[PDB]
């Protein structure tokens, strides 16, 4: 019938590849030559179960001049992808204390889909060696379970834009979470 | 000339002086900048150059629109430039397509949609709200609803029937109101 429009906004720390994930879901090809800092004004056609949904993608950054404009993309949101880095432990202790309060205050009563990106990099030799140099280890799935438990996330899964795993499933889950109007 | 800042760009585009855009090609390409960056957009509302050009129309014709669109497509962010939503709470969601429709300019909306203008962008700002909810004009929060609510049958026919992209009349806005619901909403009891 008539496709329903749902607004998805992706929030994550710097250099997490959220924009890379957006491009790889959009054109089904990872851009290895040019990665725009933000992907904006895109609508994607998705189907979950007998429904057609146009998902409008919004990307928020904080590298420069984007932190002040981050609150401008919060109102009238429908679903949030709260993402972190699997190959970066410091990307998990920053999840609850600074992202969560502002996302809850600005846009309350919305489903939370916290995800971890670059799932293939947790087994990379270089990242493991660099982490073990300062006594750190890749983000374990137990860490993701704890993250989903303490923030009450709708669902958590690992995606890697390099090997194209579960991105369609991730966005299907996000749209499904957006389907229920609280 | 050799330096293109935001106030200068808006000063040129308000008057529709196309010749001053001749130097627009190198300056961007030399500096790897885009028309959609924060430098070239109004800080108050997030308005870009295209809505400013469409707002300031001389006798209904602004010759700088095709040149701006061509430079945007050569820049590589044509899609991101065509539909640049406003950011202020007072005009949130408005798109250059909405401004073209609200100006009763069929040629500009034709030339805009055919190259990638989203026909479902919901103008859900505080200005586009019912008069009983702190607003001035509620047209249905949709380009097709707006075209139907401003009594523009030709643009409605073009939007519904166009090879490029058609906006289905069964689509619902944020309120759930379809095109018929919006057309009822704008209606008065006057005969005309």
């Amino acid at each position: 019938m008539a496709a329903i429009r749902k607004k998805l906004v992706i929030v994550g720390d710097g250099a997490c590849g959220k924009t890379c994930l957006l491009i790889v879901f959009s054109k089904d090809q990872f851009p290895e030559v040019y990665v725009p800092t933000v992907f904006e004004n895109y609508v994607a056609d998705i189907e979950v179960d007998g429904k057609q949904v146009e998902l409008a993608l919004w990307d928020t950054a904080g590298q420069e001049d984007y932190d002040r404009l981050r609150p401008l993309s919060y109102p009238d949101t429908d679903v949030i992808l709260m993402c972190f880095s699997i190959d970066s432990p410091d990307s998990l202790e920053n999840i609850p204390e600074k992202w969560t309060p502002e996302v809850k205050h600005f846009c309350p009563n919305v489903p939370i889909i916290l995800v971890g990106n670059k799932k293939d990099l947790r087994n990379d030799e270089h990242t493991r060696r660099e982490l073990a140099k300062m006594k750190q280890e890749p983000v374990k799935p137990e860490e993701g379970r704890d993250m989903a438990n303490r923030i009450g996330a709708f669902g958590y899964m690992e995606c890697s834009a390099k090997t194209k795993d579960g991105v369609r499933e991730v966005f299907e889950m996000a749209t499904r979470a957006a389907l229920q109007a609280r | 000339l050799k330096v293109f800042n935001r106030p200068i760009l808006f000063d040129i585009v308000s008057r529709g002086s196309t010749a001053d855009l001749d130097g627009l090609l190198p300056f961007l390409l030399t500096h790897k900048k885009r028309l959609t960056d924060e430098e070239f957009r109004e800080p108050s509302t997030g308005k870009t150059c295209l809505p400013k050009a469409l707002l300031n129309l001389s006798n209904g014709r602004n010759d700088t629109i095709p040149v701006l669109l061509d430079i945007a497509e050569r820049t590589g962010n044509m899609r991101e430039f065509i539909n640049s939503p406003f950011r202020d709470i007072y005009y949130r969601g408005q798109t250059a397509l909405h401004i073209a429709i609200e100006r009763r300019c069929k040629h500009y909306v034709e030339l805009l949609v055919a190259q990638g203008a989203d026909v479902h962008a919901q103008a859900r700002g505080r200005f586009f709200q019912p008069k009983d909810e702190g607003g001035y004009f509620y047209f249905g929060e949709l380009p097709l609803s707006l075209a139907a609510c401003t009594n523009q049958p030709h643009i409605v026919n073009y939007l519904t029937e166009n090879p490029h992209k058609k906006a289905d009349m069964r689509r619902q806005d944020s309120r759930g109101n379809t095109v018929l619901h919006a057309l009822v909403a704008i209606a008065d009891n006057t005969r005309e």
